């Protein structure tokens, strides 16, 4: 018997599928597996069968699909509202110029906008998720 | 048996190190030796960098490709 | 007659593992939040053809529609693109 | 303030040239020293009937450049690329003559080299097809978009070299 | 010194040995292709690094590879002729 | 103004000629040491002297192996006879363990030489 | 089987009949500065006109002729020309400052381009150039900075742990180590410890599963 | 001053220069003492820089090593 070359290829090739399951396996310690190198943190998978798991709104998670959806339209229509007020139609440059203190409510509610979006983006994760 | 393709075939080169790599050229000819680790010869109308037109490939290195059309390398 | 090329043998095509798909590993992509981006296949034009709205106006009719640039076909260009 | 400020016309840092104190004064600076060139030679010469002709040419050019717009500070005629066709000295006139010329040279080329496709034909030209091609290149807008749509025109990234290994094999 | 190292590729035409200026490499026998002979290099000791095995290799690309290695220089990769460090 | 030129007098030669001078010449010096450039000048008595610590040190005791990571290495050889035998081509006298110790050992005697300098 | 040639040192041999008919230039090597020499003799039918590497013309004694460069490639050089001309009994010898000679050139009496039985690959890799494991894959190992010297199973270790960490999803994570529990060196079997080992990595695992699917 | 730039002749700007040194051979000697210090550690730095890290302590030096409770806990923690 003679080991020819497609002999060595079909040992290559058993070699390689076995010992990567091995890699994968828990049995292999390497750099790359610790946690925030390539794995996923122990008990929060991220992403599962190519989709966002629950784990990626971190405290989150455990809000249901509707109240997100209500909290992201909330918070949009409020940001919303005092992103107009406070550039357009309530502008405060000139009571400011003036000495007057801003208007308080603008501010905090202004910063709803961009949460209001990244609740849309939960809400959609949630949702999609079967929650 | 043949064991590679037939000759005067076109087959794409998938040699990644190849001047000629996922390109097409014609099969010169097979070794039906088993132990031949690269047994196909395959000719290309396009000099590599060396000017050398012919080069051998194992059977995995090369698939069964039509031959180039008007404008195709 | 051909000798049965065995798997380990068998040349792995690069057009198998198109870009927008994923490789020999199998592992998914990155998952897409504006819809699930599932692996495209080519049928923009035979889709077209099967589409209703071509009736006379233009000397067409359903199998022939009015495309004269042909902005129809360009997803299935794509796939030639990149 | 105002959608009419949009056109180039509009701008107060350019002026029509006929009404432009330094257009004027460059322009009659150039007539001066054409004449004074001229005057040094004989009357009834040739480089004298050369020289007017030059004025002429000079009188002539700022007759035609009046009409467009240069800055106040410097006088000079300036070219418009907002992409407004209906504007003295536009650049959309001669962008899009150049661009039909060449591609009808682009489309030419490479339909000689896919009717041809040999190292032979490309050395030796083949002067009829070669002419014929360059004939045929004049519908390149129309042959060019029917290619890219049929997908005759671009091939698959998967046939052709895509580079250097960057991995291991 | 240099690594001068041979892969599977060779197809033992012998270009490489015939190029070597300080006779670096030599033939043997082997299976692996029809001429049953690869270029093998036991006296990388005496490789300089020309590339004149490389420039001579027929293949698509070089079943012989010149690894440079400036730090490891030796008096005979170097090919030193007034200066001796033996 | 100016009276601090004493301070000057006395560094600025001091400081761009002297030391200079003395730096040039130990440097000189320094070049013909056993260990002049240890850390970049291959064939060291101290870079070896300094790896057979690290080799030494119980943590990196064998962290150069590139093999190394395998917490069962008898668990991995018998799943890989498994798969071997499962796959092994119709009157097959390749072993696991031939194959994985041939492949192991390999033929490059002009690696690193310069080792023997240092020991 | 194959003899060396007593070959006497140069400073030794100051007049021989074997030196062929030579000009001299500076070109030859420096007595002074050197001691390593290398030496190479042949047989020639004639004198043929042949040209020196170190600098002017010789003529080769018909016979026994020998010659002494500074460096194995200029005995080379001058070999190829010999061979030539035909001339294919000639040998190169390395000699040391002692006087030690060294056959170097037909290293087992056959030129290396002519196959020869019991040669043996040396610096051999078994699979195409591109075959090389990455450099970075390799990195803080035996091979930090030389992936094409990494043996044949290295390559393939390194190869398949690539196409195993491409899977993300379903990678073990390594357990965070409990710092607390530390205890001197000098405060049981191998077997037993790696027993033990693998019963807190399936607790491990279970408290995993258990963390992962409360909320999913 | 012989002025060369075209601004400065133009301008009359001038490089006024004070009556006295600014710092007295005191503050100079303090301020070299400080520097005498600094050159003291460079050259330790520069030292132990050279020399790299001893893996060999641990078979003679004194004590049993330390690691801050802090240390541990990002150890713990982890990357
Ligand atoms: C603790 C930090 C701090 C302090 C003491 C102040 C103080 C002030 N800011 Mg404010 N400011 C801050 C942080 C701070 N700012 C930050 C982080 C930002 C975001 C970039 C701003 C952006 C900002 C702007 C754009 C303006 C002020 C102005 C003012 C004045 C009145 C604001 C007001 O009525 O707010 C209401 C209470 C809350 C006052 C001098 C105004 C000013 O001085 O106008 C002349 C003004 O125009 N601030
Ligand atoms: C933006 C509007 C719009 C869109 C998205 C489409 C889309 C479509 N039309 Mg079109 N169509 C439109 C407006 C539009 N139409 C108008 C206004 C008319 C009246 C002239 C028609 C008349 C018409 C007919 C008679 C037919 C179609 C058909 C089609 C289909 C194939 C052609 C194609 O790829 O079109 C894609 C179109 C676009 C991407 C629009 C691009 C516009 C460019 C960039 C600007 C040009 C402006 C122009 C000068 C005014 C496709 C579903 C055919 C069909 O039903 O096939 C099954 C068919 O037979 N259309
Ligand atoms: C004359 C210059 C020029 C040329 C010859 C090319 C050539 C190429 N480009 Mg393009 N490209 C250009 C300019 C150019 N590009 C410019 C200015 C941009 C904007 C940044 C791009 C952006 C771009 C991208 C993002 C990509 C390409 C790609 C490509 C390749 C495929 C082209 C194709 O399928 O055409 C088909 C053409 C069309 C479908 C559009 C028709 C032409 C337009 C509408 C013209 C509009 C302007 C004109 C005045 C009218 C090819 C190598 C692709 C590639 O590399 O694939 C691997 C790719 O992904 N190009
Ligand atoms: C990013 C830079 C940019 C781009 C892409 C364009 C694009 C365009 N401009 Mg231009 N424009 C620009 C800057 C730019 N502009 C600026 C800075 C100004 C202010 C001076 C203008 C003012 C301007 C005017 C006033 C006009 C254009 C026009 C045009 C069109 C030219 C092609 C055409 O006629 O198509 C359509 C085909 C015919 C096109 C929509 C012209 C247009 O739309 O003509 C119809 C036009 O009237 N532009
Ligand atoms: C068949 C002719 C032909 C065609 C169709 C193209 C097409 C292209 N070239 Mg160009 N190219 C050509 C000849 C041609 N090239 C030649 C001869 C050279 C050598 C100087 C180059 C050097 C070149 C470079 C270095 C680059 C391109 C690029 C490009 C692309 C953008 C256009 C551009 O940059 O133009 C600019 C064109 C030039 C700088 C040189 C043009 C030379 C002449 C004018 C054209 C030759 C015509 C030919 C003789 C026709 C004979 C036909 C007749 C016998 C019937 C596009 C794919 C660019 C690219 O990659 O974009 C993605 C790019 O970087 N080309
Ligand atoms: C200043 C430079 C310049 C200019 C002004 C032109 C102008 C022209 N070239 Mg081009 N050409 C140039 C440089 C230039 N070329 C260069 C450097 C090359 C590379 C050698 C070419 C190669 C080339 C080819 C191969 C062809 C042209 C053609 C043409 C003509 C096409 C448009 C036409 O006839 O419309 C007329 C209708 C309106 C036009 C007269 C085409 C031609 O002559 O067609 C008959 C053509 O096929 N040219
Ligand atoms: C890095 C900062 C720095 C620089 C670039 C200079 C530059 C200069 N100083 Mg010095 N000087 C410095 C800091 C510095 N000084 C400090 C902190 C002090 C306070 C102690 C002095 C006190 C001082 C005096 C009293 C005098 C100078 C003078 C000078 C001049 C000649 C050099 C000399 O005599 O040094 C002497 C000074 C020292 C030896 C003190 C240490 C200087 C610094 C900290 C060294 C930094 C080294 C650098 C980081 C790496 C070097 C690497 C090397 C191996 C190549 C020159 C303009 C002379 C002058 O004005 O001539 C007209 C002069 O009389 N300096
Ligand atoms: C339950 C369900 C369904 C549903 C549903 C339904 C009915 C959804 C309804 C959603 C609804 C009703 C969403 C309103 C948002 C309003 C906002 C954000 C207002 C912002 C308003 C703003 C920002 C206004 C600002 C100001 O103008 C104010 C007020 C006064 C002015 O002086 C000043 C300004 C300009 C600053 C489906 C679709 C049937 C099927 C699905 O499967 C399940
Ligand atoms: C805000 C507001 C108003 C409003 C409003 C709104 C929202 C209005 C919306 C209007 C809308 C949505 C208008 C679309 C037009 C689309 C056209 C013309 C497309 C033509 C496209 C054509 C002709 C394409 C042709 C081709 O592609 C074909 C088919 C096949 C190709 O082979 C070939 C070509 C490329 C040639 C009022 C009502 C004004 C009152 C008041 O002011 C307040
Ligand atoms: C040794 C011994 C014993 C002893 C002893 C005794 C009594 C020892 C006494 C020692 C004594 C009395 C030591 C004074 C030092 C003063 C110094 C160093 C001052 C420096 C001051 C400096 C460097 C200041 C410098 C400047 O800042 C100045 C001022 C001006 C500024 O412009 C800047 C400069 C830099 C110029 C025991 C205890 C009896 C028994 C034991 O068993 C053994
Ligand atoms: C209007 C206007 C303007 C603007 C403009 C713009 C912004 C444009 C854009 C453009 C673009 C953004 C484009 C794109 C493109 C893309 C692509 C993708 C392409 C491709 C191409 C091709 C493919 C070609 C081909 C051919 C032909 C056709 C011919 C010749 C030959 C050849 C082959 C080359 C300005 C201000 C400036 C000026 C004024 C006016
Ligand atoms: S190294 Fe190149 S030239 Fe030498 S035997 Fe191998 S393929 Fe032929
Ligand atoms: S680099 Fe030159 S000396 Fe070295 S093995 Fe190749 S041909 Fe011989």
């Amino acid at each position: 018997y003679k080991e020819t070359p497609a002999d060595e290829r079909l040992f290559e090739q058993v070699y390689l599928q076995y010992t990567s399951e091995y890699m994968k396996g828990p049995m292999y310690w390497h750099k790359d597996k610790l946690q925030g190198s390539l794995p996923d943190y122990p008990g929060r998978p991220m992403i599962r069968d190519g989709k966002y798991t629950p784990y990626v709104l971190g405290n989150l998670k455990s809000f249901s699909s509707n109240e997100l959806a209500f909290l992201s339209m909330l918070f949009f229509g409020v940001g919303l509202y005092g992103n107009l007020q406070f550039n357009y139609y309530d502008p405060q440059w000139a009571k400011v110029d003036a000495g007057g203190y801003f208007n308080v409510s603008y501010i905090v509610e202004s910063l709803l906008l961009p949460i209001s979006f990244f609740m849309h983006i939960a809400c959609y994760i949630q949702k999609q998720n079967g929650k | 048996p043949w064991v590679g393709p037939k000759k005067g075939s076109w087959v794409k080169v998938l040699r990644p190190e190849s001047y000629w790599y996922q390109t097409r050229g014609q099969v010169v000819n097979v070794n039906q030796k088993p132990e031949i680790k690269y047994p196909v010869t395959v000719k290309f109308d396009r000099v590599n960098f060396s000017n050398v037109n012919t080069n051998g490939f194992a059977l995995w290195e090369v698939i069964e490709a039509p031959a180039p059309g008007p404008g195709e390398v | 007659e051909m000798a049965t090329l065995p798997k380990h043998m068998q040349p792995v095509d690069t057009a198998d593992y198109p870009v927008y798909k994923p490789g020999p590993s199998g592992v998914p992509k990155l998952p897409q939040l504006v819809g699930d981006w599932g692996v495209p296949l080519p049928g923009s034009y035979k889709a077209c053809l099967t589409m209703v709205g071509p009736d006379v106006e233009t000397a067409c009719e359903v199998g022939k529609p009015w495309d004269p640039l042909g902005l129809s076909k360009l997803y299935d260009r794509n796939f030639d693109f990149n | 303030n105002t959608p009419e400020h949009w056109t180039i016309k509009a701008s107060k840092r350019l002026e029509l040239c006929k009404d432009n104190k330094a257009y004027k004064k460059k322009f009659k600076d150039e007539l001066y020293k054409t004449e004074k060139q001229q005057k040094k030679y004989a009357t009834g010469s040739a480089v004298y009937a050369r020289f007017n002709k030059k004025i002429a040419q000079i009188k002539n050019r700022q007759e035609a450049y009046g009409d467009r717009l240069c800055g106040k500070q410097d006088g000079n005629p300036r070219v418009v690329a907002t992409g407004e066709w209906n504007v003295r000295a536009s650049v959309m006139w001669p962008a899009s003559i150049f661009l039909y010329t060449a591609g009808w040279i682009g489309w030419a080329g490479r339909s000689y080299l896919i009717r041809t496709n040999d190292e032979t034909k490309e050395l030796n030209i083949d002067v009829p097809l070669a002419l014929t091609c360059m004939a045929s290149g004049f519908s390149w807008p129309v042959a060019a978009w029917q290619e890219i749509v049929n997908g005759e025109m671009a091939v698959p990234s998967s046939q052709i070299h895509p580079g250097g290994p960057y991995t291991q094999s | 010194s240099h690594a001068v190292k041979i892969y599977d590729t060779c197809i033992g035409c012998t270009l490489c040995v015939r190029a070597c200026p300080t006779d670096v490499l030599e033939m043997v026998p082997a299976t692996v292709n029809a001429a049953k002979q690869v270029a093998s290099s036991p006296r990388v000791e005496d490789c300089v690094g020309c590339k004149r095995c490389e420039t001579a290799c027929p293949t698509d690309f070089l079943s012989i590879r010149v690894y440079l290695q400036e730090n490891e220089e030796t008096q005979y990769s170097l090919g030193l002729d007034l200066a001796d460090w033996s | 103004y100016g009276d601090n030129r004493k301070w000057s007098a006395v560094l600025v030669p001091l400081t761009t000629l002297v030391f200079p001078a003395v730096a040039m010449g130990s440097f000189v010096l320094y070049s013909f040491q056993e260990d002049a450039f240890w850390r970049l000048v291959p064939g060291t008595k101290r870079a070896a002297e300094a790896e057979k610590a690290w080799r030494e040190h119980p943590l990196f005791k064998d962290s150069k192996d590139p093999m190394f990571g395998l917490l069962n290495p008898d668990d991995y050889e018998k799943g890989l006879e498994e798969a071997w035998e499962r796959a092994k081509p119709a009157g097959s006298t390749v072993t696991v363990k031939d194959k994985l110790k041939q492949l192991s050992k390999q033929d490059s005697p002009h690696w690193e030489s310069w080792r023997s300098l240092s020991a | 089987e194959i003899v060396v040639e007593s070959i006497p040192r140069p400073e030794d041999l100051l007049e021989s009949p074997k030196f062929p008919m030579f000009e001299g230039s500076t070109g030859g090597y420096m007595s002074r500065s050197t001691r390593e020499r290398h030496a190479i003799t042949w047989t020639a039918k004639d004198q043929n006109k042949f040209e020196m590497p170190t600098g002017g013309f010789a003529i080769m004694n018909k016979g026994e002729n020998l010659c002494y460069f500074r460096k194995k490639e200029q005995c080379i050089s001058l070999g190829k020309q010999l061979r030539k001309m035909k001339i294919e009994n000639y040998k190169i010898y390395r000699l040391k400052k002692d006087g030690t000679v060294i056959f170097m050139h037909p290293a087992d009496g056959v030129f290396p381009e002519k196959v020869n039985k019991g040669r043996v690959q040396v610096n051999g890799r078994p699979f195409t150039i591109r075959g090389n494991p990455q450099q970075s894959e390799l990195k803080w190992t035996k091979y930090h900075m030389k992936s094409y010297e990494a043996d044949p199973l290295t390559t393939l270790f390194i190869k398949a742990r690539v196409m195993a960490f491409q899977d993300i999803p379903n990678l073990f994570a390594l357990p965070q180590p409990n710092m607390e529990e530390m205890v001197p060196v000098e405060e049981y079997t191998k077997q037993e410890y790696t027993t033990r080992l693998m019963e807190a990595l399936k607790r491990v695992q279970d408290d995993r599963k258990a963390k992962e699917a409360k909320s999913l | 001053r012989v002025p060369g730039g075209k601004r400065t002749k133009e301008l009359g700007l001038v490089v006024p220069i004070p009556e006295e040194d600014g710092l007295t051979d005191g503050q100079i000697a303090a301020l070299f003492v400080v520097a005498l210090v600094v050159l003291i550690a460079a050259v330790d730095l520069a030292r132990s820089l050279y020399f790299g890290l001893q893996p060999n302590k641990f078979k003679t030096a004194k004590g049993k090593g330390s690691i801050t409770p802090f240390m541990k806990r990002l150890i713990e923690n982890g990357f």
